[PDB]
């Protein structure tokens, strides 16, 4: 339904971090998109949804790209709190599948 | 005062017009909240809804603010954001900015007078909800005084 | 507002399972109410909602042997095989009739089989 | 019409007459049901309620009969019996026969307007309901006719 | 009208028991509701009822151990012990807030430990 | 609560059974007080309620009787199916104890 790359991302500390999420099918408002970063032992972050919008608090490195089907989540500097797990999430129209879906991952280590 | 309304933004179902301020005041009997929900929102999108919004208010405090363009996912219901007030005064603006060049088609909104529960949210003994008001009641024997809220021996 | 979750714990292969998350804070009636789930080093795998109106949808893994309640917000999964271990998380969307996004996570109930 | 009221038996609260025959009509407006229920209860008992009496009556219909002494064991609740009719007409007959001696003190109950949900219970596409009525709306495309029950495009 | 009941089986000590029971012909909401239970040999025991304003009340001996729910009419009874196997019989009171009487029983699931 | 007596009885057909039940209280209404008969593997059947009325399609031998403590169920002729265990159940009013009672029981045998 949502296939996200890469799996797994390694970089060092103050490098750009690319994200990709593709959705099979056009997304509910078509831009209904989420970006979560998730920390062992703990509860997946919300940090950006509607492909574009951060949450308060969430630092300006996380940035959001939006498309139809194509959406990129950002990191245009790498800190040593930046290396968890990444999600997108999507939700899609009723009758297009389930309504809610989540990507594979992405984990980032230094 | 109305038992229900309509509250459609200008030139709707079209382009709201630019450089727009209009209000609305809504009025429902004493005895009833307000119910109001949007069935359509698509207005331009900004931090704060600081260019172009719909702002809800109830007595000088802001109820609400959208901006945006948004739609339910629920087949059942096509309601994409509601208010509920206790009140039976509401007023609603409608902001539009100096260009709306993505020709945005504003929002459609419905209310209705709802019942206020006074039993459940005022009598010594019995407490007897109805449409718009209540009354109150007490077992045998007990006769209600002129105040109409306590009852007594006799 | 909190979400809090409870029903964690061993449960015998082919037995039933169920979860149970109270708020504090908020009323389930305003905010489509999901369940989602994550197998041990496997990542997010939604599992339901049930919008604000009241309409419980299933994703297609969990169409027929899930049911998700309101009342609290309980989760129900029928036969549990070894593949049903897992933190169940419950979660709130951001309006009544959609998600868009999910901000307010509970804090997950390890269920081993 | 009337939105609420109180049906007491004669000489209550103390024990009513014999050989007595009564009558109530009970009348909403249009768009609302009724809800009927009884406080308090304390009759005469017979089989099939044949001697004394109380007969909640719809149009050539029996929706109840009442008679002997009960009352709630619910503490939170007054209430010993009910009758929820989607009509806005409704009687009450009361009967006693010729021995009181017992002294029985008949009956208290209360009746309110309710709302007819026709939605639920009449739209080609949305139907909203309010208090007293409903009224039928349309995506933003369509249009409503002149039978403000179906919808079209222009 | 009917009423019939599920989950009986058998459950290790400690654990949980939830049994529920779906009516045929009416409505939870009018009449007072009730669970009962019976070991086998021993005579009736009555655990709980809710009014049909929606209102619980239990018995001395199981106020701290049980929760009754209205949806279905739901039983849960906690720290489950060789003592709780029974026969959980499901009754319908005549009026709604009051019993005076059942009329309308269920069928009886046997639970074991 | 409820205190039936006896615990057990043995006659034979065409005789006449009482069994009694005390409450040690007030009944709900003065009166509230089931008869039911059970037979094995099946659930209670409702004979009586309010201490002298009869359900539908019970058979007249059954009677019922009884003051705002002791209670009377009398069978005036016993017969072949009659011979099953019998149950007083007692409601209470809120605030003495629980709401509802059942007794101890009288199996009924040849
Ligand atoms: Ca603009
Ligand atoms: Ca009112
Ligand atoms: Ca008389
Ligand atoms: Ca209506």
């Amino acid at each position: 339904q949502m296939t996200q790359s890469p799996s797994s991302l390694s970089a060092s500390v103050g490098d750009r971090v690319t994200i990709t999420c593709q959705a099979h099918e056009i997304l509910h408002d078509k831009k209904n998109l989420a970006w979560y970063q998730q920390k062992p032992g703990q509860p997946p972050k919300l940090l950006i949804y509607s492909a574009s919008i951060l949450e308060s608090g969430v630092p300006s490195r996380f940035s959001g790209s939006g498309s139809g089907t194509d959406f990129t989540l950002t990191i245009s500097s790498l800190q040593p709190e930046d290396f968890a797990t990444y999600y997108c999430h999507g939700e899609f129209s009723h009758g297009s599948g389930d309504l809610n879906h989540f990507g594979q991952g992405t984990k980032v280590e230094i | 005062p109305t038992m229900y309304g309509e509250i459609l933004s200008p030139n709707y179902p079209q382009a709201y017009p630019s450089e727009v301020e209009k209000s609305w005041d809504i009025e429902v009997p004493e005895g009833y909240g307000i119910h109001l929900y949007f069935t359509h929102l698509d207005i331009e999108l900004s931090e704060n809804c600081a260019y172009d919004s719909v702002q809800i208010i109830s007595g000088d405090t802001e109820e609400g603010r959208l901006c945006g363009q948004r739609s339910s996912n629920n087949p059942h219901s096509p309601i994409v954001e509601e208010f509920q007030v206790p009140y039976n005064k509401l007023q609603v603006i409608f902001k539009s900015d100096f260009s709306n060049e993505e020709r945005f088609t504003g929002f459609a909104a419905y209310y209705v007078a709802t019942d206020i529960n006074e039993c459940t949210d005022p009598c010594s003994h019995f407490c007897n909800n109805f449409i718009g008001g209540y009354f109150c009641s007490c077992p045998p024997e007990y006769f209600l005084h002129d105040d109409m809220k306590n009852c007594g021996v006799n | 507002v909190q979400l809090v979750e409870s029903g964690g714990g061993v449960v015998q292969p082919g037995r039933s399972l169920r979860l149970s998350c109270a708020a504090s804070g908020f009323t389930f009636s305003a905010y489509a109410m999901n369940w989602i789930r994550q197998p041990p080093g496997k990542g997010l795998e939604w599992i339901g909602l049930i919008y604000g109106s009241g309409h419980e949808f299933y994703a297609s893994w969990a169409e027929e042997r899930v049911t998700i309640s309101v009342d609290q917000f309980s989760l129900k999964l029928s036969s549990v095989t070894a593949a049903d271990t897992a933190v169940y998380y419950c979660a709130r969307g951001r309006s009544k009739n959609y998600n868009s996004d999910f901000h307010l996570w509970g804090q997950g109930t390890l269920v081993t089989v």
